[PDB]
């Protein structure tokens, strides 16, 4: 499919016209993020000499 | 088959076609002796990484 | 075209195989480094006619809805500006080296196993999300990333960025046709400095 | 950590060191036990190839 | 940055490899339109906000800060008088209630 770029809505502008929120909503969002990765080494006799 | 290391006693069961073992194919990790019929795998003389 | 290639494959293609990895690596990076700099918020609002922005002038960075090409007249300049490949190359590789998204075949196998891929993103998705972003900024204020249609005139919304300042809304409110003039006359220094060939 | 870093002062850290503390000193063969040897003779000097 | 909304906390969170956030954040709905003004000219002078917007029910004014609905009164601590109301556009008429 074609990649969804958004949320389709529309807003109707005006010189004299406002929209204030009479509610809310407290969401508890997650969002993840790498820290380290895996921690290695090389023994180099063991790599070359064997 | 010559190197120089430290060989041990191995579990592993070997084919009457087979005399050389490897894991990785890059080392040779057992061998059969010629004498005895036991199998002894072989690993490198210095490891542990100090 | 070697009359050999498998005994060579499975001699040496494994590097082969490990670097072409790194490059697709890289490409993935490269297309969500351009999602996670485009498509910061996922709402696609329509730009409305031009009207009644407290005399500011957005006609410009505007996408125009009489051209078909959802590019605005600033970003078409800029297109314009760079030139894919403005050296000998585009001589020598026929501008297939660019990603042009048109080049055909005869450019991959003349680059001998070398490709350009295009990149996930079409310039026009570019486009509408500009225009998207535009449209939110200037109707609604800082409310776009919240998540709302939270309509503001544009004139308020100077007021409120003037307090961000540290100004009141006097300044403004006394000054609107000066600063708006300013700010048309700004626009137009930039377009006359891109469209100066500087 | 002198002859892994070739420098005779190290600094503060740690340091991964190759090994240059061991060296084998005694060698065994292990063959099959085989007694006879082969009719190499008896084919080279063959009357008739 | 930290989430869609106005963010009000981040609760860490240890993970594999990672870490993860807990964003609380602040996401307001149920809008309502309003008629608003940038100012108000009382008695020949301009009165403007020192908090929040001006926004009107039917033909009553009210002050109301901008991110909730909260109607108050218009009363002069709450504004700020700034010169005379010929140079503000858009400005409408109204009284300012004095306690
Ligand atoms: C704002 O929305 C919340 C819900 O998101 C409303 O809370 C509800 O209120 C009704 C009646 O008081 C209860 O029966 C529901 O259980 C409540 N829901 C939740 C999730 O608590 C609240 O009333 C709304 N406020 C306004 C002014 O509309
Ligand atoms: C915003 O500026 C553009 C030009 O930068 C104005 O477009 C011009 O409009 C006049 C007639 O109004 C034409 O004669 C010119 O040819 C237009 N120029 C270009 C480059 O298109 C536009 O009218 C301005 N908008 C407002 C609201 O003043
Ligand atoms: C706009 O809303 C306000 C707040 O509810 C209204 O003010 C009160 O409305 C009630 C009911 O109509 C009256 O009994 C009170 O006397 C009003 N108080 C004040 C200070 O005016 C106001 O009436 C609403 N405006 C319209 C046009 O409905
Ligand atoms: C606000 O009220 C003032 C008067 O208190 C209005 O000013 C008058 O407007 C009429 C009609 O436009 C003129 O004929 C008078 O000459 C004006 N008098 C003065 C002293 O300016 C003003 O127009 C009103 N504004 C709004 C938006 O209703
Ligand atoms: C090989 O010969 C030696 C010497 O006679 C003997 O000790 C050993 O057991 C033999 N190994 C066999 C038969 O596997
Ligand atoms: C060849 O050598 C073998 C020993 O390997 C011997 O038995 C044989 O008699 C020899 N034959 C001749 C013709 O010398
Ligand atoms: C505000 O008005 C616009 C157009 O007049 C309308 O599309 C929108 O739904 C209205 N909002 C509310 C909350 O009624
Ligand atoms: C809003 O626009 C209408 C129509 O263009 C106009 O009559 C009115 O004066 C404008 N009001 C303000 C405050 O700009």
């Amino acid at each position: 499919y074609t990649m969804s770029l958004g949320a389709e809505n529309s807003v109707a502008y005006s010189n004299n016209s406002i929209a204030i929120p009479t509610n809310f909503t407290i969401s508890v969002t997650t969002e993840i993020l790498p820290v380290s990765m895996t921690k290695t080494s090389v023994d180099c006799t063991m790599y070359i000499c064997g | 088959l010559t190197g120089t290391g430290v060989l041990t006693e191995s579990n592993k069961k070997f084919l009457p076609f087979q005399q050389f073992g490897r894991d990785i194919a890059d080392t040779t990790d057992a061998v059969r002796d010629p004498q005895t019929l036991e199998i002894l795998d072989i690993t490198p003389c210095s490891f542990g990484g100090v | 075209d070697s009359t050999e290639c498998s005994n060579l494959l499975l001699q040496y293609g494994s590097f082969c195989t490990q670097l072409n990895r790194a490059l697709t690596g890289i490409a993935v990076e490269q297309d969500k480094n351009t999602q996670e700099v485009f498509a910061q918020v996922k709402q696609i609002y329509k730009t409305p006619p031009i009207k009644d922005f407290g005399g500011f002038n957005f006609s410009q960075i505007l996408p125009d809805p009489s051209k078909p090409s959802k590019r605005s007249f600033i970003e078409d300049l800029l297109f314009n500006k760079v030139t894919l490949a403005d050296a000998g190359f585009i001589k020598q590789y026929g501008d297939c080296l660019g990603d042009i998204a048109a080049r055909d075949l005869i450019c991959a196998q003349k680059f001998n196993g070398l490709t350009v891929l295009p990149p996930l993103l079409t310039d026009e998705m570019i486009a509408q999300y500009t225009s998207a972003l535009l449209a939110g900024t200037i109707t609604s204020g800082w409310t776009f990333g919240a998540g709302a249609a939270l309509q503001i005139p544009f004139a308020m919304q100077m007021a409120y960025r003037f307090n961000g300042i540290g100004v009141t809304q006097n300044v403004l409110y006394e000054n609107q046709k000066l600063i708006a003039n300013q700010f048309n006359s700004a626009i137009g220094k930039i377009q006359d400095s891109l469209s100066s060939t500087a | 950590t002198k002859c892994t870093l070739k420098s005779f002062t190290v600094e503060k850290g740690i340091y991964q060191t190759s090994n240059f503390r061991v060296q084998p000193t005694e060698s065994i063969v292990r063959f099959p036990n085989i007694t006879n040897l082969c009719p190499f003779g008896e084919v080279f000097n063959a009357t008739r190839f | 940055f930290c989430g869609k909304g106005y963010h009000l906390m981040s609760f860490p969170q240890s993970a594999p490899h990672g870490v993860v956030f807990l964003h609380v954040t602040y996401v307001p709905a149920q809008e309502k339109n309003f008629t608003t003004a940038p100012a108000i000219c009382h008695d020949g002078k301009a009165h403007f906000p020192r908090e929040g917007v001006f926004v009107s029910n039917g033909t009553h004014w009210f002050v109301t800060q901008r991110n909730f609905y909260e109607p108050q009164i218009i009363t002069t601590d709450n504004t700020f008088v700034s010169g005379n109301c010929d140079v503000v556009i858009g400005i409408v008429n109204n009284t300012v209630y004095d306690p």
